[PDB]
């Protein structure tokens, strides 16, 4: 569990797996409650970009 | 439930633990627990 925190900010997290929008779905699910910008920083993605 | 919410605890500014009226409105609106018409009723019931 501690080791899995390394790929959260990487831009190649959904590699070697069918889905590539998992970060987008996580953002759309948890942003309204835990802070959209906070989740964006946690997942290493830019909503403006 | 809102006391344990980080999105409202961060908005809490007073060292004594007090939360400004406007800040407490914005906290509800961010957490989306209560809708707009309900916001005013909660404001009224709050200890002005």
């Amino acid at each position: 569990g501690q080791w899995d925190r390394l790929v959260l900010n990487t831009p190649s997290f959904p590699s070697n797996y069918w889905d590539k929008f998992v970060k987008r779905k996580v953002l759309d699910k948890h942003g309204d409650i835990f802070g959209r910008e906070r989740i964006a920083e946690l997942l290493g993605m830019d909503l403006a970009s | 439930d809102i006391v344990g919410s980080e999105a409202f605890q961060d908005y809490v500014t007073d060292p004594r633990g007090l939360i400004s009226k406007k800040d407490f409105q914005k906290a509800m609106d961010s957490q989306k627990q209560f809708t707009g018409p309900e916001i005013q009723f909660l404001l009224s019931c709050s200890e002005a």
